[PDB]
């Protein structure tokens, strides 16, 4: 049970 | 030899996509709850064997048998990725004030590695992002 | 978030993990005696946990999350402990780990909201 | 095997 948020996405 | 810059592949079984609303940048918990909700929608609704192509700039879903692109997503369009056991959830679109998301659910023994890899992708592309235009 | 499980019964509490194990066995002894489970749908959210009849879709159980203390998946059984004083619901499922994981996540979010409302920043 | 507690429960218990 792991997740990864795309940081770059935040700025688009 | 292919790497994360070139693109690497993993075998997956495409279950189906779903859609939901989210805030600009919800917490990891809500993110996991959203991914969880995705699986649920998929289960209580039930196939295609595919090759996931992960890159520091693209996430493509190929038809294993025919190698024809079923999905091609620019890495900046994906907000979250998660592994729930043998399951993989790819989520496509302070922070971006947007709401509607498109979730793609896959089944793979390589769930951990796929998510690890796409996570690494997010890493290089993000450093590249800051590094490129100042910050 | 909705998952399907089979309702096996429930015991009452007048450590948690053990109290869950004991709830699982108690159920199993009764099951083993009556033998020789009813189809349900567990609706999960940050607001509550509802158990609907997989056929009638009628509400069997409805617990506001704050009345729910512990949740545990033991192999293939799910033990939900809510407030004889306490009540232990024992369900059996294929997605028994995902149901527990989901309910625990629900806990986390609900708690962040609870903190938030109290002027504490989560 | 796997168990989870509700940190919010204390508050209304």
């Amino acid at each position: 049970q792991n997740g990864y948020e795309n940081p770059t996405y935040k700025f688009f | 030899m292919e790497d994360l810059i070139d693109g690497i592949i993993f075998a997956a079984n495409y279950l189906g996509s779903t859609q939901l609303l989210s805030d600009k940048t919800p917490s990891k918990n809500v993110r996991m709850m959203q991914a969880q909700e995705a699986v649920s929608r998929i289960k209580m609704a039930q196939m295609t064997e595919v090759d996931l192509f992960i890159l520091t700039q693209r996430i493509k879903v190929l038809n294993a048998d025919t190698q024809e692109t079923m999905m091609d997503h620019p890495l900046r369009t994906i907000s979250y990725i998660a592994d729930i056991g043998n399951i993989v959830v790819l989520m496509a679109r302070d922070g971006k004030r947007q709401y509607k998301m498109i979730c793609h659910v896959f089944e793979s023994e390589d769930a951990q590695l796929i998510a690890q890899s796409i996570g690494q992708a997010f890493s290089v592309a993000y450093q590249e992002f800051l590094r490129a235009n100042g910050i």
